[PDB]
């Protein structure tokens, strides 16, 4: 009878991991654009 | 499922929903009369309530 419990950061804390391995590669294949 | 769990208990408990939840507490007199008729005149309900 005890389910009301909020998304925290063990809950969920992966989706700020691969945002962060999309802006490294984005910018890694940013610095490569301008050769 | 905060909104699902909120509304699948009945807002106002009655002589059913009490037996099958766990969260609200329910008691009476020790032996006042009142389990003395839970023990004995065995519904599947009251006995959940008695046990």
């Amino acid at each position: 009878s005890k389910e009301a419990s909020a998304l925290g950061v063990q809950n969920i804390g992966g989706i700020f991991i691969v945002l962060a391995a999309g802006l490294v590669l984005s910018v890694f294949v940013a610095v490569g654009e301008f050769l | 499922a905060f909104l699902t769990v909120e509304r699948m208990e009945s807002p106002i408990d009655s002589a059913d929903d009490l037996a099958k939840q766990t969260k609200i507490e329910y008691g009476a007199v020790e032996d006042g009369a009142t389990m003395t008729f839970f023990k004995k005149s065995k519904i599947s309900t009251y006995d959940k309530m008695w046990a």
